[PDB]
DNA sequence: CGAAAACGACGGCCAGTGCCAT
DNA sequence: TGGATGGCACTGGCCGTCGTTTTCG
């Protein structure tokens, strides 16, 4: 696996202070759309290796981060580019829609 | 006899203008309408009926029309108007007596849809007239173009108002006649619409007289109101609010927030097959959104310039699960249950709908490994209690602070005959559900209700409070009824020392109050488990107490036995209830009225609660009358003033201690009088307390 | 400019739970 | 087979009114 599995306590330095693009996936095990985009993320992690980092944050195990971003739906993909949220799209996009989401923001 | 009703610009407290009125005279079989300028003529007519020793019929006139006419006659015509009690009949009072088993909308204050059972037709219409009229007015106000504001419907008189005013009377007349046709209250050989007032009262079931007196007296009490210490409760709210903030801080810190599905319209379907998966939260497949926006330039339209990126968020086709962020709410039993189970708690008590029970009792026994969470439980219990006090004192829709009036008093409402048994009901707010002095914050709550908070209109001195409560009422009621079985043993023994304290010692209970809860729970067939719960033990300690006490007064069984034979013919037992065949579905109350019995297992309670309720009702009545025949005046401009009636207790404000001592002594004479009045087999008594407020007087 | 759409603060209604008093 | 008689708070589901925001025809 080349995807970073975050925690509320590690989020700040793994994300907000990482240098280089980072795509964070706020998910939950009880969400269908979440279990859908997952496989795609694993692939997007290798395909864009070197261009950005793919990290997942389980909002159940880590309830403190999501609130700071007003997550209203999941899976939420927040694209970080130096402590700042670059792009933000919600929903189980397809392997195509996602790559088109990144490329346009990378 | 005449039937009447009026239309004015506001409820009693704020009314300042008589719009119109109507009078139907049985002696002329004709209706007469009175408009704004006919006010004086209206009063004349009513007073003419009194001059002939006649009767005036109003629907809710006792609480509204009559006192209102007195108020408007003075303000508008600078005239003294005072219809004597004995000349007034109230069909709402009669209706509540004869159809005690039924509910009413308290004249439109309650919502019919939220009331269980059926509602008498005529009375339903009368109670909806103010609302139907508003609808009819709010309509004609749209046909013409104007807009609607607050309650403008009552600001000015109009002939639409007059029409309702007339129909009220035609409807009140029908209700009156329907009620009079009940042979149980009015002997059929008499035309009660063609008799003088003294005849109407004396030829009718005693109950009719009692109820009208109670209503007259209680409407007065409402007008008096209960002197309330707004400032004190205001500072208590400040104390309680701070304490709630601190606990919420600790609790939200101990139990972290979390997310939940919310707003999912569509259903999630399996990607492999297509099989709908109901179990999964509902989803939302958007159809508005993309990477970039539609081209805006000649360059973008051609691909020479990247289109504007879409800051939307979603992407048409990409399904997502909408969710809400919830923060731990100590007032939500759903939250407490969720957090506690996630800490190892295993419920052993659920509800009909499968929900795990979460009251103080179970919380008291919950045990989890984590020390912090275990301690959080004590904070949750405190929070609930604190909240309960805030709910009742400041925040609820019926909170004391939302009802204190200009005159620094709370004018709670009373339905003199709102319960089947003959007890009254109280609301807006319910001054009969004020925290007990010994419960958390009880003293502060109770102390805020008191004569001391009212300053004499002339001297400016604080009034004194007189509190009187019937001693072991329902138990003495039992003694009366089982006297024919034990020849008055219990009726005699109940008088050897205080009955509750004595029982307390015998049952080894901690407080007198707990002996009261025990004994009555016992007397009314509480099961072994419940008795355990009341005394803080188990089913065995309950079965013990049941025998130990039933063994002493075995006659209780005999009484229970006879009530059963008189009411029930036969009964079965199905799956969702008991199917009963009745001989008679009611009990004859002390004043002769019919007292509906809802269930065989509650018959005894119906018998004893009704007896207590009617005894007390006659009591407060005879008491005020004795005070008055003693030369005392009822009012803040007088000597004393009824502030509250809580079943078998009264709280009277007095101008001086001396007056309070007389009120207390008089109430006692009155109680004994009532007991003699109905040849009661058990001596009746009362206890009186002089003091500054409710905390010291009860 | 209005329409289609994603929203949330919001009030009336109601069922379920449980606390206030007597 | 059962404590009873009441008022009322507060959550949470359902439902519909309504002022605000966004990208598009
Ligand atoms: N848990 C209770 C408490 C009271 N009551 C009834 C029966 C008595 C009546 C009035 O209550 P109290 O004034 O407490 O009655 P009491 O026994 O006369 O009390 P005391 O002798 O202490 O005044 O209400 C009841 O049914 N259930
Ligand atoms: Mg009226
Ligand atoms: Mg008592
Ligand atoms: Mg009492």
């Amino acid at each position: 696996d080349k995807i970073i599995h975050l925690t509320d306590d590690s989020f700040d330095t793994d994300v907000l202070k990482a240098d280089g693009a980072i795509l964070v996936d706020f998910w939950a095990e009880w969400c269908g759309p979440c279990k859908m985009i997952a496989p795609i993320l694993d692939e997007i992690a290798d395909e864009y290796q070197g261009k950005l980092t793919v990290a997942k944050l389980n909002i159940d195990q880590n309830p403190g981060t999501a609130p700071k971003y007003g997550i209203r739906g999941i899976p939420t993909l927040l694209l970080f580019k130096n402590g700042e949220v670059a792009a933000t799209k919600v929903g189980a996009l397809s392997k195509g829609q996602l790559k088109e989401f990144l490329d346009a923001n990378l | 006899m005449i039937v009447s009703d009026i239309e004015a610009n506001a409820l009693l407290e704020s009314v300042t203008k008589f719009h119109c009125g109507v009078i139907y005279d049985y002696s002329t079989a004709e209706y007469v309408s009175y408009r704004p300028s006919d006010f004086g003529a209206y009063l004349d007519a009513l007073e003419a009926e009194v001059a002939r020793g006649g009767l005036i019929v109003f629907h809710n006139g006792h609480k509204y029309d009559v006192p209102a006419l007195t108020k408007l006659a003075k303000l508008q015509l600078n005239r003294e108007f005072h219809l004597p009690r004995e000349n007034c009949i109230d069909t709402l009072v009669l209706s509540r007596l004869i159809h005690s088993n039924l509910k009413d909308t308290d004249m439109g204050l309650l919502r019919s849809g939220k009331l269980p059972g059926a509602l008498e037709a005529w009375g339903y219409r009368l109670g909806e007239m103010k609302g139907e009229y508003k609808d009819d007015f709010k309509r004609m106000l749209e046909e013409q173009g104007e807009e609607y504001v607050d309650g403008m419907e009552w600001w000015n008189f109009n002939e639409e108002m007059m029409d309702y005013n007339v129909q009220d009377v035609v409807v009140t007349k029908a209700l009156l006649e329907k009620l009079l046709s009940d042979k149980h209250y009015f002997p059929p050989e008499i035309d009660f619409t063609d008799v003088g007032y003294t005849t109407f009262w004396s030829e009718s079931l005693e109950a009719v007289d009692i109820e009208h007196r109670a209503a007259w007296l209680l409407a007065k009490q409402e007008r008096n109101g209960f002197p309330f210490d707004t400032k004190a409760i205001e500072e208590l709210y400040v104390e309680l609010a701070a304490r709630r903030s601190e606990l919420l801080r600790k609790l939200t810190e101990t139990f972290g927030s979390w997310y939940q599905p919310k707003g999912g319209t569509e259903m999630f379907c399996h990607p492999r097959t297509g099989k709908p998966l109901p179990k999964y939260p509902r989803i939302k497949t958007p159809k508005v959104g993309g990477i970039f926006k539609k081209p805006k330039n000649k360059a973008q339209r051609e691909g020479r310039e990247p289109c504007e990126l879409d800051t939307r968020e979603y992407v048409a086709g990409a399904p997502y699960t909408p969710v809400e962020h919830v923060v731990f709410n100590p007032s939500s039993r759903d939250h407490i249950q969720k957090k506690l189970q996630e800490a190892g708690w295993v419920p052993t008590k659920y509800t009909d709908k499968g929900a795990p029970v979460v009251d103080d009792e179970v919380l008291e026994g919950v045990r989890v490994d984590d020390p912090e969470k275990q301690a959080a439980i004590d904070l949750i219990k405190e929070y609930l209690m604190i909240q309960k006090r805030i709910g009742q004192s400041a925040e609820g829709d019926k909170a004391w602070l939302r009802y204190v009036a200009e005159d620094g008093k709370i004018h709670g409402s009373v339905n003199p005959n709102g319960a089947v048994t003959g007890r009254a009901t109280h609301a807006f707010p319910n001054l009969a559900q004020i925290p007990g002095v010994r419960s958390p914050y009880g003293e502060q709550c109770r102390a805020a209700f008191g004569a001391e908070h009212h300053l004499d209109g002339i001297t400016g001195k604080p009034w004194v409070q007189a509190g009187i409560d019937a001693s072991g009422l329902e138990l003495r009621c039992l003694a009366h009824f089982m006297a024919r079985f034990d020849n008055g043993e219990y009726a005699h023994e109940i008088l050897n020392g205080d009955i509750h304290t004595k029982n307390q010692i015998a049952a080894e209970l901690p407080t007198r109050d707990n002996a009261k809860t025990f004994i009555y729970g016992f007397l009314y067939g509480a099961g072994d488990e419940k008795i355990g719960q009341i005394v803080g033990a188990g089913k065995e300690r309950g079965k013990e107490l049941k025998k130990k006490f039933l063994e002493n007064t075995p006659a209780i069984a005999a009484l229970r036995e006879s009530i059963q034979q008189t009411l029930v013919e036969s009964s079965q037992w199905v799956a969702g209830e008991q199917q009963v065949k009745w001989k008679r579905r009611w009990i004859k109350g002390l004043d002769g009225r019919k007292v509906h019995v809802r269930s065989p297992h509650a018959a005894l309670n119906t018998l004893l609660q009704s007896a207590g309720a009617l005894i007390c009702k006659l009591w407060i009545i005879k008491t005020e009358e004795m005070l008055v025949e003693k030369g005392l005046k009822h009012g803040w401009d007088g000597d004393f003033a009824y502030m509250a009636w809580v079943h078998d207790e009264i709280q009277v404000g007095c101008r001086t201690e001396e007056i309070a001592q007389v009120v207390i002594e008089t109430a006692q004479e009155a109680m004994r009088w009532v007991g003699d009045h109905w040849n009661f087999r058990c001596l009746l008594d009362t206890e009186g307390k002089m003091g500054p407020n409710w905390a010291i007087c009860h």
